[PDB]
């Protein structure tokens, strides 16, 4: 099919980067001292 | 340097980490279909 | 610790690290305009302003820097399609440059900031404490705008000591860069006379110097200091974000409808103009002043500007796109080469028929030619079983008059037929598809794509008002309720005013 | 803290924080020109609305040539 | 492409409910 | 020169300018009257 | 409470009733009378049954111009004859 | 227009009866 | 004059039975004269 | 202690109907709309503007009336009584649709003051103003939907028409002329409705169905007391209940609460986004891999090339009546039909 | 003991008067007929 | 230039992916106790 | 469940992450061109 | 797309170069 070529990485960073920022964010929160 | 006095940790707990993955992954199914057009 | 989407309170009680946080940000809005503009030089094709001018090709910051006279290119182009011209340091290119480097120093700044928060002059000399005084600032900052307003009215638009601002003839067939002077009169207040952009920034500027001075030499009443919580930079937060999404309403409302500062040799005609058909109502005003004259058919249709025609096409209408459709206008119905000319469709009797247009509403529409009083005198049938008015039956010719096909003539049902459905768009125009693998679907222009940006930005934002002028008001509640609440402070009928337990 | 030259330039335009004016003071006449600009802006709406029309303001792009 | 990354999102979905489920934080009362 | 529609114009501002007036003077009058007890 | 009498009381009072069982009844005469009188179609400019179209029209007076639209509907209603 | 006498005479015998019935209450109210 | 004289039970009563009529009415009105298709 | 502060007293008084500072404007705009509705509805009609009857004296039903738009020749007008078209005419007023703006208008300022009636109840009583935060989602609809979309578009004739079978209609004309169905925007809101009525039944059933024996009664409602300090039903069994049947629960009351408002407010939020874009008809309307695949290809068949036909259909069959002022004749012959129907 | 002319009162009738009235309207275009 | 269509997504992610490792795991390391 | 002592914490230094980070960025400015070929 | 690629990735190395020298974990003597 003729897709839009930019839709993978479209898709594939806006997946990617909130995801990352939520996983940064947990590790370093179970890593502080309980 | 003296340190700031207006530090403050940041948290994300691990139900937090489930659901916005869940919202992400979630708007990532249905806005995809729309980037590949 | 802070939840995710409080990080950015820490600025709160910190002038120092708040001043370096907005030196960044401007660092990147900067930076976003630096980078947009080199791009955008990058994939831009200056050699038709005619057929191909900036708002065919997706340029969203092109028209921005023209609307303020930077027409220029260093390489020795000129947007309105001028050659061997010396724009100075401020081209397109010196525009983007200067931003990068703003861009770059404001970055610096922000480290600077940052590091050294700890400044005295962000500590209220009797406490200690962190403090601002906001209401003596607004003061300031609102000289400074009144200021810089004023001269850019002034100096900048008027040409006195600057370009001007583009200006155009009702058509937009013959915008350019000029001085405007203010126009003081009622007229003023109409936007699409530029006289008037003039005369605000004057007027508007000294206004803004006037009150400015009273904010700085003036203290708030006490009553409205804490009606207002003006000792809170979260209440300047709440207006200043008011403030904002009402300019936003108004840049939007002012880019769909246009005016003196949305031109449409900038950011592509409007809807409204094929709605009443503007264009074609001066086209056929050319054309019948020019066999009046003593023309011929194909003289009169010749001597049409071949951008006149191009506006009268609905492949220029912002209203005829698609949110998922994207990039340029090209990408859809292709690069425009040449206007076919005039087409003239005839039945076997001779009469004149004309093809009805597709409004903006229909991704669709059928074709239905009438005469000159509306009645249906052919059409491209669906069920043929039935059919009464098929181009066949109907003898159905097209001849052209000016452009490219000017002096010929079409009597083939699948050509004419052909044509027909080119002319529900308007006039009709040769376009190159295959540079761009262009896939033959409208997409909209800068008009369009500015208009939904900003509305949509404008109603979040009006969010974003609501949640901060909350968060002023009710500072003292927003982590719960007092856990002593009264009942009685509740019930009905204790106090005589609600909430005044003065009342008893 | 640390001060700066431009620091104690500056320090007298960040030194009033909280200083008010007695009561209502001007709000009066802040009250006035809040009204005033209401109906500014009821003008210039309403001109761009074509609902109040006047000599010589032509709202249309043929407004000047 | 496109198939592949449908199918990809809709895994990863899966493989979150697997973990919400078994691997939540455990309800603990006070 | 005053147009129809800006004689219209003056005829809702003053409208307007009426119904707001006549509003809080009888709010206000009200509130005068029937005053709330404190102690 | 709020100082207001309970709608409970007054509803069941002998008072309540003597005004209302006059007050209602005359609002709702009222009202038939504004629709029975024709007062209704000439205070709104509601077409009657007879008063869509002329005899032989069978075209809808669409408003068609902004500034003269109250001119056009006063055409409109002339061309009932 | 005796439309709109015949058709407000109703509301307006109806305001001049309740005003008759509740004249010295308001009276003493005001 | 005094409140609860006529009986709460007997006004719900009568008001509902107005209601019932008044919308009975209207449903009539869907089969006769304007509105009725006829 | 000056008249200010005087009439600030007597807008703040613990009375049956509270009014406030913020029922100066409320009131009046909401009376006002209500009013016009109800008065438009019963007694005027569209001819003028739509060709249409909708009035209960014309003969139309609860369904069927509608205060309907102006004419699409009147553009955006705000169409003031004293305006340059009804001059002051109440009667051509209403011919012309006056009472459109009319209700729209003082409905919008009606809107603004209910939410400012939030805020200041909110601030009285002393709790926060979460409420007026969730009412933003209404405005952002009705401002999308009443005000900001006909504006996009041509005049406010291609508004919603305040009425039942009007709104349909609408309902209708996004399907057809818009595809609003296949919007993503519109989606979310969607998911916000059904997720808020999902949330709605779901923690009204387990909130009932987990209370504490609190009395002796068969019928528990009386079991319980406003004043009470203890929480009425169990947490904890509703917590391990739900975690046992769907895998997950909640554990925090805060969370769940703000959570069902989060749920409709943001749906409402962006299905105002998606018709803030269909203002200018930037639509979701097509797939153009689908459109480049079928156009080459005549086998190939799927659900949105069924939907488009349909819409096709929509358009072709609803648009002479539905927008009298293009004076559209579309021949028997033209119209899209499929086999025997 | 109670007051005849409240705010509520006032309320009330703004709703209560022109719904009976607009009642009476309704009632009288049933036997309308075309 | 006629490049290859998937070089764009591959670098993306040949960055992105590492990088976003050694962010989680020096954020986790900063927010530990002392 | 009894807790693993098998269990133990991980470091990454600033240090590290700029050489990691260097050593990513750079790899990729190295590799990107026969990723596009 | 290709340029930008290769523009992107050097002008993070510069900034890394910016982080590296001036937001160094300073020596510190024992
Ligand atoms: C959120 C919190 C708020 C809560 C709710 C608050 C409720 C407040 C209510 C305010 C009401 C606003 C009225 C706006 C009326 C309007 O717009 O009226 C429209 C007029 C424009 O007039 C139109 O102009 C069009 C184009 O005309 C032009 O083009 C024509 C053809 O080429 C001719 O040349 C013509 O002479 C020339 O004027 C057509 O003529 C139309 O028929 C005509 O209606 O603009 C104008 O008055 C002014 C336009 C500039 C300012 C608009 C700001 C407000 C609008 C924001 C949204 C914009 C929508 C963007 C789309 C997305
Ligand atoms: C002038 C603009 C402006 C500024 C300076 C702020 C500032 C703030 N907001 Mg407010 N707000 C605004 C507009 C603004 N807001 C708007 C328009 C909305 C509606 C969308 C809101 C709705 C809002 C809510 C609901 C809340 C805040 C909160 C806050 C505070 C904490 C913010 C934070 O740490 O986020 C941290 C954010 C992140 C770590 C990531 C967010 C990522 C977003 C969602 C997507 C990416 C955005 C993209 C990069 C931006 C592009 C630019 C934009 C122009 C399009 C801070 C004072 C919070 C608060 O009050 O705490 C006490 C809070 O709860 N804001
Ligand atoms: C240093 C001075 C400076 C100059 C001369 C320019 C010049 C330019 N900029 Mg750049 N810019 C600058 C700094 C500058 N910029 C900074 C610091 C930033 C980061 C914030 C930017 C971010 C930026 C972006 C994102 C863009 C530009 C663009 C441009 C071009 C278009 C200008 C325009 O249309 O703005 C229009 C300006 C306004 C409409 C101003 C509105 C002012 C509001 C209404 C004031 C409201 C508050 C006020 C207090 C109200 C009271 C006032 C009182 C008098 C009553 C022009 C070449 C555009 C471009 O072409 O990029 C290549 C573009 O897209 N600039
Ligand atoms: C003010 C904003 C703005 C506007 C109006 C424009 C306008 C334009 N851009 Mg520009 N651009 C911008 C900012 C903007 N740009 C920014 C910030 C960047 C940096 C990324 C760019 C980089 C850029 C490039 C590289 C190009 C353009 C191009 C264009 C043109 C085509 C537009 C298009 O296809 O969009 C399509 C718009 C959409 C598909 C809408 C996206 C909607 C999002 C995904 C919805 C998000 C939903 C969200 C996740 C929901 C969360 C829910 C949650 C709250 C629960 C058009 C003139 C093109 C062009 O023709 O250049 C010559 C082009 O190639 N722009
Ligand atoms: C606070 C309540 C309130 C609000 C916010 C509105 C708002 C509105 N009304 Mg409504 N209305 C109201 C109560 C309200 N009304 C009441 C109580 C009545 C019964 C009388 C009406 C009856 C009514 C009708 C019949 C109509 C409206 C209309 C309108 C709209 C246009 C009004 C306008 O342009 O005023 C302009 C005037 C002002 C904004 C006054 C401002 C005055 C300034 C601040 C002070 C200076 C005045 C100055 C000294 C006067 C000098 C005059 C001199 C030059 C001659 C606007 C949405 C119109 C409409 O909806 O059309 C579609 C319309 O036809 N209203
Ligand atoms: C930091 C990391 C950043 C990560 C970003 C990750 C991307 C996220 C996905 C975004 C996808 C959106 C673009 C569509 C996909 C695509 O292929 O684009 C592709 C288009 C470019 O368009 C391309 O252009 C080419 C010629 O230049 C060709 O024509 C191509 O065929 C054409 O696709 O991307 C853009 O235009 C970017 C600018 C978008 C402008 C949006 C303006 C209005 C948006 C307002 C939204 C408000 C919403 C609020 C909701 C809450
Ligand atoms: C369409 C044109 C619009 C233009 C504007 C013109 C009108 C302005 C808006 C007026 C809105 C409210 C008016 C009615 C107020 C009222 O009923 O007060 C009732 C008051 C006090 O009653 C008292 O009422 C009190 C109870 S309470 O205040 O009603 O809650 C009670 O404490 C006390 O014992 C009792 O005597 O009695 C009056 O004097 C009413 C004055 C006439 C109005
Ligand atoms: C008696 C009439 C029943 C009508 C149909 C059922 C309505 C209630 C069902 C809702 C289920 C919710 C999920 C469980 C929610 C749940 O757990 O319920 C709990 C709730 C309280 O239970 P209790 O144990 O206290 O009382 C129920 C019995 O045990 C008897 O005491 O149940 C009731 O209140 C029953 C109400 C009977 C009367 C209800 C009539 C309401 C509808 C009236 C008709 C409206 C039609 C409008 C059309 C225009
Ligand atoms: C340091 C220095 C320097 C340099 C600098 C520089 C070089 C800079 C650059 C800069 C830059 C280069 C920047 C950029 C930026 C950008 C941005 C900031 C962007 C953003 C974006 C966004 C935000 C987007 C979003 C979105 C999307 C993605 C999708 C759609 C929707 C939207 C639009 C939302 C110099 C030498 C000068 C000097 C001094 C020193
Ligand atoms: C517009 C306007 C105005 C206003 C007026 C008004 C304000 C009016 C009101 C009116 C009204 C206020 C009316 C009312 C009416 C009512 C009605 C008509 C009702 C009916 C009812 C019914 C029918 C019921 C039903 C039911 C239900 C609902 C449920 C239960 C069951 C039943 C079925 C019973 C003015 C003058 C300012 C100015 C001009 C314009
Ligand atoms: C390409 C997309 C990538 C997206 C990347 C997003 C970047 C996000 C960066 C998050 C920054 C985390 O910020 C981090 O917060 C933690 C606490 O939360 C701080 O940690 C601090 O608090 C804790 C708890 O009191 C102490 O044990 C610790 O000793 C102290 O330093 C770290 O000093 C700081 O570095
Ligand atoms: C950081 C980049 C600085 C480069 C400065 C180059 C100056 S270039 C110079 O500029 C003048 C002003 O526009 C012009 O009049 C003149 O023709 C032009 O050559
Ligand atoms: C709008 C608010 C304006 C308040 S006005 C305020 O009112 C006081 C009496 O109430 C006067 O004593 C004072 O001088 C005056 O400024
Ligand atoms: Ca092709
Ligand atoms: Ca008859
Ligand atoms: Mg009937």
């Amino acid at each position: 099919m003729e897709v839009n070529q930019l839709g993978l990485i479209a898709t594939a960073l806006f997946v990617l980067v909130p995801s990352v920022f939520l996983i940064i964010l947990y590790v370093q929160t179970e890593s502080q001292q309980k | 340097m003296e340190p700031n006095p207006n530090r403050q940790p940041v948290e994300l707990n691990r139900t937090s980490l489930y659901l916005g993955l869940l919202l992400i992954l979630v708007l990532a199914l249905l806005f995809s279909s729309y980037f590949f057009n | 610790g802070l939840p995710w989407y409080r990080v950015h309170t820490v600025l709160i009680n910190d002038p120092g690290r708040l001043i370096a946080a907005h030196l960044m940000h401007t660092a990147l809005v900067a930076g976003w305009a630096g980078s947009m503009a080199l791009y955008e030089l990058a994939t831009f094709d200056p050699s038709d302003p005619v057929l191909n001018p900036m708002w065919r090709q997706g340029m969203f910051v092109l028209p921005f820097m023209a609307r303020l006279g930077v027409t220029g290119s260093w390489s020795g182009w000129s947007i309105t399609g001028e050659t061997g011209i010396d724009p100075g340091f401020w081209s397109f290119e010196g525009v983007a440059l200067a931003h990068i480097v703003l861009s770059g120093l404001l970055f610096l700044a922000a480290c600077w900031h940052w590091v050294y928060w700890d400044l005295e002059l962000f500590r209220d000399p009797r406490t200690g404490e962190p403090a601002l005084d906001l209401p003596k600032m607004f003061g300031i900052h609102l000289f400074l705008a009144g200021l810089l307003c004023f001269g850019f009215g002034a100096f900048h638009l008027t040409g006195l000591f600057g370009p001007g601002m583009w200006v155009s003839d009702p058509y937009g067939l013959t915008g350019s860069v000029q001085p405007v002077a203010p126009e003081w009169g009622p007229d003023g207040f109409n936007p699409y006379n530029p006289g008037g952009v003039v005369a605000h920034h004057i007027a508007a500027g000294i206004v803004g110097i006037i009150a400015g001075l009273f904010h700085i030499l003036v203290r708030p009443p006490q009553r409205l200091y804490k009606a207002l919580r003006m000792g809170n930079i979260e209440t300047v937060l709440s207006s200043s974000i008011a403030a904002v999404f009402f300019a936003a309403f108004v840049v939007a409302g002012t880019m769909w409808y246009g005016s003196a500062t949305t031109p449409i040799e900038l950011f592509g005609p409007t809807r409204y103009q094929w709605d009443s058909s503007y264009f074609q109502q001066e086209i056929n005003r050319r054309v019948q002043a020019s066999l009046a004259s003593g023309a011929t058919l194909e003289e009169a249709w010749s001597a049409i500007p071949e951008k006149l025609a191009f506006y009268d096409y609905i492949g220029n209408n912002p209203a005829k796109g698609g949110l998922f459709r994207t990039g340029p206008m090209n990408k859809g119905d292709g690069i425009a080469q040449a206007w076919k000319g005039h087409a003239v469709f005839r039945n076997k009797e001779g009469e004149e028929l004309f093809v009805r247009r597709m409004p903006a509403f229909f991704e669709s529409f059928p074709v239905i030619l009438t005469d000159k009083n509306g009645v249906v005198k052919a059409d491209i049938p669906f069920r043929r079983a039935e059919s009464k008015y098929s181009f066949e039956q109907q003898g159905v010719t097209v001849s052209f008059y000016g452009g490219e096909l000017n002096g010929q003539t079409f009597t083939d049902p699948p050509t004419v037929k052909s044509y027909a459905r080119k002319a529900i768009f308007g006039e009709i125009f040769e376009f190159d598809t295959e540079t761009l693998n262009s896939d033959g679907i409208f997409r909209t222009s800068p008009r369009g794509w500015f208009t939904f940006a900003h509305a949509v930005f404008a109603l979040l934002f009006f969010f974003g008002h609501i949640w901060h002028g909350a968060r002023t008001l009710f500072r003292d509640v927003f982590s719960g309720i007092d856990p002593e609440l009264s009942p009685e402070q509740v019930e009905w009928g204790f106090y005589q005013k609600v909430g005044d337990v003065t009342t008893r | 803290a640390r001060r700066t030259w431009l620091g104690d330039i500056l320090r007298p335009l960040n030194s009033e924080y909280g200083k008010v004016a007695p009561g209502w003071g001007t709000t009066p006449l802040m009250a006035v020109f809040m009204g005033l600009f209401l109906v500014f802006l009821l003008i210039i709406l309403e001109i761009y609305n074509s609902t109040l029309i006047l000599d010589g303001v032509n709202v249309s792009w043929k407004a000047l040539g | 492409m496109e198939t592949i990354t449908y199918v990809f999102i809709f895994a990863c979905i899966i493989a979150l409910f697997f973990f919400a489920i078994f691997f939540r934080e455990p309800p603990r009362i006070t | 020169t005053i147009t129809p529609s800006l004689k219209g114009f003056f005829i809702g501002l003053l409208s307007g300018a009426v119904v707001l007036g006549l509003t809080f003077a009888v709010l206000i009058a009200i509130s005068q009257i029937d005053k709330v007890q404190r102690s | 409470t709020t100082g207001e009498r309970p709608f409970s009381d007054i509803i069941t009072s002998v008072r309540y009733w003597v005004i209302h069982s006059i007050t209602i009844p005359a609002l709702f005469i009222a009202g038939w009378l504004f629709v029975s009188t024709g007062l209704a179609y000439d205070v709104f400019g509601t077409p009657r049954p007879d008063s869509y179209y002329a005899q032989e029209q069978r075209s809808i007076p669409l408003v068609t111009d902004r500034f003269e639209a109250k001119q056009q509907v006063e055409t409109f209603l002339e061309q009932l004859k | 227009d005796w439309r709109v006498l015949v058709v407000l005479l109703p509301v307006l015998l109806a305001a001049g009866w309740a005003v008759r019935n509740i004249l010295p209450y308001a009276v003493k109210q005001v | 004059s005094e409140g609860g004289r006529i009986p709460l039970w007997i006004v719900a009563t009568v008001a509902g039975m107005g209601v019932i009529v008044i919308v009975g009415l209207f449903f009539y009105g869907a089969y006769a004269g304007l509105g009725s298709s006829l | 202690r000056g008249w200010f502060d005087i009439l600030d007293d007597w807008l703040k008084r613990d009375r049956f109907v509270f009014v406030g500072w913020s029922g100066i404007l409320l009131f009046p705009c909401a009376y006002l709309a209500l009013g016009g509705w109800l008065t438009g509805t019963t007694f005027v009609t569209s001819w003028y503007t739509h060709g249409l009857a909708s009035s209960y004296l014309e003969g139309c039903n609860f369904l069927t009336v509608a205060v309907s738009t102006p004419a699409n020749s009147m553009g955006h007008s705000l169409l003031l009584l004293w305006g340059p078209e009804a001059q002051g005419d109440f009667t051509r007023w209403c011919q012309l649709g006056g009472l459109w703006t009319f209700i729209a208008l003082h409905g919008a300022f009606g809107l603004i003051g209910f939410m400012l009636r939030q805020f200041e109840i909110a601030r009285l009583v002393g709790v926060r103003p979460y409420n007026a935060i969730a009412f933003s989602a209404p405005i952002a609809v009705f401002v999308s939907v009443f005000l900001i979309y006909p504006l996009g578009q041509s005049s406010w004739f291609f508004a919603p028409s305040f009425g039942v079978a009007a709104i349909f209609r609408f309902l209708l004309f996004f399907q057809g002329f818009h595809n609003w169905t296949l919007n993503p925007f519109h989606m979310m809101g969607v998911a916000g409705v059904l997720g808020g009525a999902l949330l709605c039944a779901i923690h009204g059933a387990t909130v009932e169905n987990t209370l504490f024996q609190d009395g002796e009664g068969a019928s528990t409602f009386r079991a319980f007391n406003p004043t009470q300090a203890e929480e009425t039903y169990s947490m904890v069994t509703a917590n391990r209940f739900w975690s046992q049947i769907f895998g997950i629960a909640f554990s925090n009351k805060r969370w769940l609460h703000f959570f069902m408002l989060f749920v409709p407010v943001t749906g409402l939020w962006m299905s105002a986004i998606g018709v803030v874009g269909l203002a200018l008809n930037l639509r979701s309307y097509d797939f153009i891999s689908q459109e480049i695949r079928a156009a080459e290809d005549p086998e190939f068949e799927t659900f949105y090339t069924k939907n488009l036909l349909l819409n096709e259909g929509i358009r072709a069959w609803m648009a002479p009546q539905d927008q009298p002022h293009e004076n559209f004749v579309f021949p028997e012959e033209v119209l899209p039909r499929g086999n025997a129907l | 003991s109670y007051p005849i002319f409240t705010v509520r009162w006032v309320a009330v009738h703004t709703l209560a008067v022109p719904t009976i009235f607009f009642l009476g309207a309704i009632a009288a275009m049933q036997f309308i007929q075309r």
